């Protein structure tokens, strides 16, 4: 129909916010700066 | 020193029995718009 | 595990007391009638005598 | 509902430039900060 | 037509974001200060400045990362990229500490550009200029803690560094070394900020509580259009409620909202007057009546006298780590410990 | 309105209220002098700050010495 | 009372707030319904095991562990309770009402 | 220098896809005004 | 018509100068004995052994103590959280040495603001209005429960609670941040964003009302004289103050619904002080703040200090010097 | 018959849109 | 520092002299969005 | 030496007195401990 | 003649050259697009 | 048995109180006497 | 209500996702290669986690001079 | 000697609290 | 090099002056504001 819904563009942009913040909590328990 | 414990517990029960028997005496009818 | 079980059981039952203050307020205001606001045709303050 | 089929509209407005000053550094830096935490010492 | 009158027509035109003549000062300087913090918290270290790793590149999160203050070794320098300290080189200018004076000078010229913006909107739409006046509180904290506090002190080193945990040093830095809390201008400021947080909470939650039944739905947020002539809440009932609960109550809605302007701003302006005096070590450290007495009586003790010993714990333990250029090589026997820990 | 012997000799100084020069006037002459004064103020700020160390100008306390 | 659906919720939120505050102080003070071998030591008995494990160590260095002559003039290891019981001294005199199954023998 | 053009090559790939879909319509705007 | 209903309709009468309702039968005698003991023990209390180490602290106006040093001192730590009223003392001055005035003020003050909170409900019932100003007062009441009751519950004695004085609050904050790290706690972090944020929105909303008033007044007189009290019309253009702030940031960053705007004033500081009052009470049971001490290490394993270590060198220096002779063992309450 | 799944069928908005089950006892039992 | 505020008050006062009693009735139709091309100019009002 | 037209009276209501009596007292509550030192 | 002096005069040119671009960029953007009935 | 404080500060507090306290009572009484002169006996 | 193309009729348009379902990854990937090919350490002066200390320099590096800090920071690393 | 000053200032600001509640300017309406 | 005088007497003179001085300026300003309220703007 030539259109994306408004709630869909906030959904797949909403998972990536949880996705980027999910890697920021994992990266605080691993790698440099994680007391390991 | 016991006489203060008799006097405080007179006063604490007096305002508690005014509290319990006050809210038991039809408190949701003390509004406006009827009675 | 005591320091999680006691700390989170200030987090839940303090908030569970706050919603009691929300709902003891709202249920007695809905049963009386003024849960959507003050009635503009007769507000009860204007039919009272003033303070002094 | 339908897409805006024929009405004219400018594309490179100043609201385009004001967003891309704060958005194009954001999606550059997110992804730079994501690559920082796979870095092992 | 004209030439200068042309640029006034374009810059003050109506768009999504407004530029204005203040936008030639605001929109570059707000961009390089808000963006200059975000690229030094992300990448730029502080290892050659403080001996501290503080960026997201070398293993810090959002709390413990900052653009740190430059050095004691530079000492009040403006630290230009083209300057005599870090001539031409961008990587040395990040390593000396020159991003701090990139942010705090663009921040001090961006807050000019935002307060000139609040003059330019209110003149164009035709309002009164009481938002640039209320912004003079936030200007007078940035001009007196980030600029007038380190300029009186020794260097730019003793300034607040732009970061979340680096501020949390500076609160405990002014407790141990300055007894900031006992300063009566700061105690004028706590009652201005906690008074403004009261007035935002107690006025916002009494006009959501004494409001007219304007709609018919269960929620009341739908019962208001912006352009209505009538009052959306009852002033007489909210005056009646606080006259009997508290004892005093406002009777003037017009004076009420000025009191929400005056209580945060004249709290924020009074604590700014004290930290200007804290740059010169004109501090309110000690009560000399009680230091003569506690030296002449070894059983006189108050919470003030306990607060002085806590300051000598802060100033003697942190000094080997906070100011490493001084080379404080305090042994473990001479720093003031208490008993058993 | 009282007119005195001093108010009569100061009369043409408080005379031409609102008697401006038309159009833009000497505003481009003014904007050069405002720019040069600001350019003067960045020089002596950087001389004081030792970001503009020039020859035979020492900003030490030992400048006024023996 | 008020007889409505929002009312009967509100009676039960105040009751669950009373149980939730009580279940916190179970988890912080009790070591019999919440045993110490599973939940860890409690707030008091961690502070009383430290006074016990330094009552042991300095007794093993040959001190008379009573007549300690602690630094403020009170008991360092062993002290007297306000009701007159022999308790552990130090900061741990506030937790003197501890009943714990490794010291009650 | 050689790793600078590894970073900017997805940026050059980003603007090349942007100037494929807009270069007909961005020519409309600059010729309009 | 009854002998009780004629009394029961006086207590719940709105004709009094101050409302004296059924919660006011509890908060009037409890606050007046939390006032009459606070005013007397600020002037003329004897020095109080707070720590139970037989060293008294003199915090009343007779014993020196200008009012940014005087305090109603907390109880003895030998007493603890034991119930210590007057009749459980051998004499009244023996009750004053152990700091009996602090639980007599603070159990009556806490029971008084808990019935102030019900009284703030109670006039919103008899006046016929929406009742949730009791909910907005539940943020200071919880915060006055957190420093006064729940922190003595979790940390043992009543001496760990906040002293009733100005310099006692500064001593309470330094000792707290030594042992609990409240500055790096993410719920105190939200509370100072509801304290700075609440102070922002007071200075923001209070500005945009007073900068968009319609002139029902003259030039030389005061501006506030143009709002006749109890009028029907609004005294300020909401549409002009929205069109101001829609030009300042952008158009849809500003509430031209003044009811959703004013709810956001009642949500941002009240939820923030709800999260502070949790944080001090969860740190009362020693769920402390974040501890990023010695996290950044290099490849050789040498510890690189970050900005949380320079906080820690402050946090350690106020750890060894608070309670300077009350510790006998190396760990603090471990 | 069927009732209450909108804004102007009960008065409550979607953020309060869990409180359209007060006078609806069948959906409330499946909610518990 | 205190004289920086009073200059900022007096510079607010000498420009905004005609709105010191309060705003008039001409404000309501010149504020709402997208009515004019140049903000605060009633000669631009942008119609058809 | 004509009569002045620019003279104007000063007002102060009872609310402004009670704020000013509260402010001058509380600044004397605050600063007395520091003046006495 | 001093390298600390000549870096300041080179900053005055580099302050001018980069920030003549919003001087001209706010001048091309108005003589191509302007208001309809104004000054 | 004594507390050595600053002896001019008794004058800094009490003249610091009673000079601006008397300034507001000067302004308040004439404001109500102007109301009493204008409303009554006009 | 201003005259330009609205925001939410851009985000929902199919040309918007046909143009940058790639350039939101192409800035994410360009940010990834800035911090993984060693460019983020080099152009901002941040040390690598094996480049904190030095075999000749076991102590912490701090700047001592002000005007010859270019000569000092050169002799402070390697 | 100086505790007389603090008790005078604290009671003297507690009277202004008393006089602002009960002796206030009464906000009558406007008809 | 000094003159030991009575230290409460600085409060006996200056409060002995400025309390009855402020009493008369309270009474005088309201007396003319009642004249200004009655003669003018009646
Ligand atoms: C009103 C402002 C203060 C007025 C005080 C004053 O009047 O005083 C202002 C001056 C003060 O004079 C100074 O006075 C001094 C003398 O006083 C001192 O010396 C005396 C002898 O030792 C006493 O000890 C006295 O207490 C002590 O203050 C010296 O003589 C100086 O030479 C002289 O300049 O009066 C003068 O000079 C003359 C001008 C008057
Ligand atoms: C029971 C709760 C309580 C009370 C009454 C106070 C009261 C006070 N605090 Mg305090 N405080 C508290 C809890 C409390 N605090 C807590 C939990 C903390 C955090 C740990 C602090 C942290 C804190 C700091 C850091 C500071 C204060 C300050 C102050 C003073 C001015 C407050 C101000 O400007 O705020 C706004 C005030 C209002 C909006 C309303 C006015 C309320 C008045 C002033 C209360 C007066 C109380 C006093 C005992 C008189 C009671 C009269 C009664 C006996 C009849 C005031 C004495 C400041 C100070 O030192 O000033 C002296 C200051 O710097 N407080
Ligand atoms: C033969 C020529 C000659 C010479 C040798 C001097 C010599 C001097 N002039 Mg000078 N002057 C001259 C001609 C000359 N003048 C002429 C023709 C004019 C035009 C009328 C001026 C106008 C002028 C001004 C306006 C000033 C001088 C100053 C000075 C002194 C500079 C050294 C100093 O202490 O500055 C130290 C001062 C500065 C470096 C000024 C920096 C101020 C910055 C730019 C702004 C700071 C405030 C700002 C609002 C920021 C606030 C934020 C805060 C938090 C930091 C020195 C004595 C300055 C002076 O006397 O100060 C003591 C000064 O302010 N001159
Ligand atoms: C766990 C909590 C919970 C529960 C049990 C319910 C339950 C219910 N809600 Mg509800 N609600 C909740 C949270 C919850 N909600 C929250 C958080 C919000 C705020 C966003 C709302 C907002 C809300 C609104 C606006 C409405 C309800 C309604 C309803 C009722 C009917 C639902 C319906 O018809 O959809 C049917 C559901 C689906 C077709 C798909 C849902 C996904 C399914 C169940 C997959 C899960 C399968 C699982 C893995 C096994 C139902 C009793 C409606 C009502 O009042 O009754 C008509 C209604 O209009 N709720
Ligand atoms: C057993 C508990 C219980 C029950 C059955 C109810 C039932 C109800 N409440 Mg209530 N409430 C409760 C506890 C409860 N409440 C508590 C504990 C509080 C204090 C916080 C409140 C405060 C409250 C308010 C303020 C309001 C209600 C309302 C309502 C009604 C609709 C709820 C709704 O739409 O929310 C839909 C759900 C949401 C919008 C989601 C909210 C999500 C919150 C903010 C975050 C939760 C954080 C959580 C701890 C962790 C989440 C993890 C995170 C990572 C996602 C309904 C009758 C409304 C009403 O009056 O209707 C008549 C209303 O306005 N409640
Ligand atoms: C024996 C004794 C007493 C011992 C105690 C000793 C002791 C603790 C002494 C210290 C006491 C003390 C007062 C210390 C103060 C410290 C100090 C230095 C203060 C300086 C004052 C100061 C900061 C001046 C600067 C100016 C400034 C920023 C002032 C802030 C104002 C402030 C603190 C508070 C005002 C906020 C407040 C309480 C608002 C309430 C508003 C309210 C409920 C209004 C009523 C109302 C509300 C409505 O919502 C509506 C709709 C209507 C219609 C209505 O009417
Ligand atoms: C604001 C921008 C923050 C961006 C940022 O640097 O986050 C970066 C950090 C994570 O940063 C990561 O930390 C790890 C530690 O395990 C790694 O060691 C790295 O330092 C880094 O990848 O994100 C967060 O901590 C959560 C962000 C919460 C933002 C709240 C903003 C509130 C205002
Ligand atoms: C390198 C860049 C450096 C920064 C450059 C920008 C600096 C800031 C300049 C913008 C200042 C905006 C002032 C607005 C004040 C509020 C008044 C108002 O209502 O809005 C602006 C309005 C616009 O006027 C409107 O327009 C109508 C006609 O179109 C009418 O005139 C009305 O008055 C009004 O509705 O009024 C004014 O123009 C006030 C003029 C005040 C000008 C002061 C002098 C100019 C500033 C000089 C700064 C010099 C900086 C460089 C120094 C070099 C050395
Ligand atoms: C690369 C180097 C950096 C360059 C960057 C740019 C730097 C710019 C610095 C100067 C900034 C000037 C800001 C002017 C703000 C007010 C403008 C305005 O809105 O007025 C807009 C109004 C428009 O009102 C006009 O009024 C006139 C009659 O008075 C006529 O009737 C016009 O037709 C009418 O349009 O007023 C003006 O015409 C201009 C008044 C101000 C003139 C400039 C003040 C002096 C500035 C000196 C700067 C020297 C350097
Ligand atoms: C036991 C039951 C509960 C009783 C509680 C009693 C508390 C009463 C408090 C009254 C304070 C009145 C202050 C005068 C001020 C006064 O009365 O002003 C009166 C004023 C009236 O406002 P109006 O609506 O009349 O305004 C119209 C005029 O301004 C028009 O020009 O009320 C206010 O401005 C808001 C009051 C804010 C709250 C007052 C500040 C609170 C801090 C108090 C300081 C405490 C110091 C303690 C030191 C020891
Ligand atoms: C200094 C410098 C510079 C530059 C600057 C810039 C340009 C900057 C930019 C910047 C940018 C452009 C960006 C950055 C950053 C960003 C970011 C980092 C973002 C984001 C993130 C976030 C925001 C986080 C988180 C989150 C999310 C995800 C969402 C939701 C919410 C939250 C918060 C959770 C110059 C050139 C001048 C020169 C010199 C150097
Ligand atoms: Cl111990
Ligand atoms: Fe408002």
């Amino acid at each position: 129909t030539g259109r994306v819904p408004i709630w869909l563009v906030a959904f797949v942009g909403g998972i990536a916010v949880i996705g980027l913040l999910g890697l920021f909590i994992y990266g605080s328990y691993s790698g440099v700066g994680s007391s390991l | 020193m016991f006489t203060l414990k008799i006097f405080v517990y007179t006063t604490v029960i007096f305002f508690i029995s005014l509290f319990v028997f006050g809210f038991l005496s039809n408190d949701p009818s003390r509004n406006p718009n009827r009675k | 595990p005591r320091s999680w079980l006691t700390s989170s059981h200030f987090f839940l039952p303090f908030f569970l007391f706050i919603g009691h203050l929300w709902h003891a307020g709202r249920a007695r205001a809905a049963a009386a009638g003024f849960e959507k606001g003050i009635n503009r045709e007769n507000e009860p303050v204007l039919f009272m005598r003033p303070l002094d | 509902g339908n897409p805006n089929q024929s009405v004219t509209y400018p594309i490179f407005t100043f609201r385009w430039l004001a967003i891309h000053g704060i958005a194009v550094p954001t999606v550059f830096f997110l992804g730079a900060i994501t690559s920082m935490q796979f870095i092992q010492r | 037509r004209g030439w200068f009158d042309l640029i006034d027509d374009w810059l003050k035109r109506d768009r999504f974001v407004f530029i204005g003549w203040s936008g030639l000062l605001l929109l570059p300087c707000s961009y390089l200060a808000l963006g200059g913090w975000l690229t030094g918290t992300t990448f730029v270290t502080s290892w050659y400045t403080h001996g501290l790793a503080s960026s997201y590149l070398e293993g810090c999160n959002f709390l413990t990362a900052a653009v740190s203050t430059p050095a004691n070794s530079m000492g009040h320098s403006l630290l230009f990229l083209w300057g005599p300290e870090a001539q031409g080189d961008f990587t040395r200018w990040c390593q000396i500490g020159g991003l701090w004076t990139f942010i705090a000078l663009h921040g001090a010229f961006g807050l000019i550009g935002f307060c000139l913006r609040q003059f330019e909107i209110a003149r164009l739409v035709g309002l009164r200029p009481y938002n640039a006046i209320a912004f003079s509180g936030p200007i007078s904290v940035f001009v007196s803690v980030f600029l007038m506090y380190p300029l009186g002190q020794a260097s730019w080193f003793f300034a607040p560094s732009f970061g979340v945990a680096a501020i949390f040093r500076f609160l405990l830095f002014l407790q141990g070394f300055h007894n900031w809390t006992l300063n009566p201008f700061h105690m004028m400021g706590v009652a201005g900020i906690l008074g403004g947080a009261l007035l935002c909470a107690i006025h916002g939650a009494t006009v959501e509580n004494t409001l007219f039944e304007d709609g018919d739905a269960a929620d009341t947020f739908r019962a208001f259009t912006p352009t209505q002539s009538e009052e959306t809440y009852s002033m007489v009932t909210a005056n009646r409620f606080w006259s009997q609960i508290f004892g005093v109550a406002f009777s003037n809605k017009r004076w009420l909202h000025f009191f929400m302007l005056f209580v945060p701003v004249t709290g924020l302006w009074t604590s700014s007057i004290g930290i200007v005096g804290l740059a010169l070590n004109l501090r309110a450290y000690d009560f000399v009546s009680q230091e003569l007495r506690a030296a002449e009586d070894p059983e006189f003790e108050t919470f003030y006298t306990k607060n002085i010993l806590l300051n000598e714990g802060i100033r003697a333990w942190m000094a080997a780590q906070d100011q490493p250029h001084e080379n404080f090589i305090f042994p473990e026997e001479v720093l003031p410990r208490g008993n058993a820990l | 309105a009282l007119r005195t012997r001093l108010g009569e000799i100061l009369r043409p100084l408080n005379s031409e209220y609102g008697k401006v020069a038309p159009g833009w006037g000497t505003t481009p002459i003014m904007g050069v002098f405002m720019l040069l004064f600001f350019l003067f103020l960045l020089i002596i700020l950087q001389i004081y700050n030792s970001s503009l160390i020039i020859e035979n100008v020492d900003v030490d306390w030992t400048s006024l010495g023996n | 009372f008020v007889w409505s659906g929002e009312a009967y919720l509100s009676y039960s939120l105040a009751a669950l707030a009373l149980m939730g505050f009580t279940a916190s102080c179970y988890a912080w003070y009790n070591n019999t319904a919440y045993p110490s071998e599973f939940y860890g030591p409690t707030g008091p008995e961690a502070s009383q095991a430290q006074a016990f494990t330094f009552l042991v160590r300095d007794q093993r260095l040959g001190a008379n562990v009573a007549s300690a002559q602690g630094p403020t003039g009170l008991g360092k290891y062993l002290m007297r309770s306000p009701s007159g019981e022999i308790i552990f001294g130090g900061e741990t005199m506030r937790f003197w009402d501890l009943r714990a199954p490794w010291l009650e023998p | 220098d050689t790793r600078l053009l590894i970073v900017l090559l997805p940026v050059l790939a980003a603007a090349s896809w942007a100037l494929y879909n807009i270069g007909r319509v961005a020519l409309q705007q600059f010729k309009r005004l | 018509a009854s002998l009780w209903e004629r009394f029961c309709s006086w207590v719940t009468s709105t004709e009094n100068r101050l409302y004296i309702g059924w919660f006011g039968v509890l908060m009037i005698p409890t606050l007046l004995t939390a006032t009459s003991v606070f005013i007397i023990a600020f002037v003329a209390a004897p020095p109080v052994d707070i720590d139970g180490i037989r060293e008294p602290v003199a915090g009343s106006l007779l014993y020196g103590n200008n009012i940014i040093s005087g305090a109603v001192i907390p109880s003895s730590a030998a007493i603890g959280i034991h119930f210590y009223p007057i009749w459980e003392a051998a004499s009244l001055d023996e009750w004053l040495y152990n700091g009996g005035c602090y639980p007599l003020i603070v159990l009556h003050f806490l029971l008084g603001v808990a019935c102030y909170m019900g009284r703030e409900w109670e006039l919103s019932y008899r006046l016929g209005m929406r009742p949730w100003i009791a909910v907005a007062f539940s943020a200071p009441v919880a915060a006055a429960t957190a420093v006064f009751l729940i922190y003595p519950i979790g940390q043992g004695s009543f001496s760990d609670g906040m002293p009733l004085g100005i310099s006692g609050t500064f001593n309470f904050m330094i000792v707290f941040q030594a042992e609990h790290n409240i500055l790096m706690h993410p719920f105190h972090q939200l509370g100072v964003a509801g304290v700075f944020g609440g102070s922002l929105f007071s200075a923001m909303h209070g500005s945009l009302v007073t900068s968009s008033l319609i002139r029902e007044t003259t030039e030389n007189e005061s501006a506030n004289y143009g709002y006749k009290f109890g009028q029907e019309e609004e005294t300020y253009n909401i549409v002009a103050a929205h069109g101001y702030f829609g030009r300042l940031i952008f158009q849809y960053a500003s509430f031209n619904n003044s009811r959703s705007l004013h709810f956001f004033l009642g949500l941002w500081p009240v939820v923030g002080i709800w999260l502070t009052s949790i944080s001090v009470s969860t740190m009362a049971f020693n769920l402390n703040g974040f501890n990023f001490n010695q996290s950044v290490v290099d490849s050789q394993g040498r510890v690189i200090n970050t900005w949380a270590d320079i906080i820690n060198r402050a946090n350690l220096g106020m750890e060894v010097m608070h309670e300077r002779n009350a510790h006998n063992f190396p760990l603090d309450l471990a | 018959s069927a009732a209450g799944r909108d804004i102007e069928s009960t008065g409550f908005a979607w953020w309060s849109g869990n409180a359209r089950l007060i006078n609806v006892s069948g959906k409330l039992l499946g909610a518990h | 520092l205190l004289f920086f505020f009073g200059h900022l008050w007096h510079g607010s006062r000498t420009l905004f002299r005609d709105v010191f009693a309060g705003i008039g009735a001409e404000v309501t139709e010149q504020v709402e969005f997208g009515a004019f091309a140049k903000l605060g100019d009633r000669t631009t009002k942008k119609q058809g | 030496s004509n009569p002045n037209p620019n003279k104007q009276p000063v007002e102060l209501n009872r609310t402004s007195l009670f704020w000013g009596l509260l402010l001058i007292f509380v600044l004397a509550v605050l600063f007395s401990s520091y003046f006495f030192n | 003649m001093t390298p600390s002096l000549s870096s300041f005069i080179n900053s005055l040119i580099l302050g001018l050259v980069i920030v003549v671009i919003p001087i001209s960029g706010a001048l091309l953007f108005v003589s191509q697009k302007d208001k309809v009935t104004r000054s | 048995g004594g507390m050595s404080v600053s002896f001019p500060a008794y004058l800094a507090v009490l003249l610091g109180t009673f000079v601006p306290v008397a300034f507001l009572v000067i302004l308040y009484i004439q404001s109500e006497a102007r109301k009493a002169g204008a409303s009554s006996k006009s | 209500s201003t005259g330009e193309r609205p925001f939410s009729d851009i985000i929902t348009s199919i040309r918007y996702w046909v143009i940058h379902s790639i350039t939101i990854p192409s800035l994410f990937v360009a940010g990834w290669l800035f911090v993984s090919t060693g460019l983020a350490y080099d152009v901002f002066g941040t040390p690598r986690p094996n480049e904190y200390f030095t075999q000749d320099r076991q102590q912490v590096p701090l700047v001592n001079d002000r005007f010859s800090a270019k000569q000092e920071l050169e002799d402070l690393t390697k | 000697m100086e505790a007389l000053v603090y008790v005078f200032l604290l009671v003297g600001t507690l009277m202004v609290i008393f006089f602002a509640v009960f002796f206030r300017d009464p906000p009558k309406i406007a008809k």
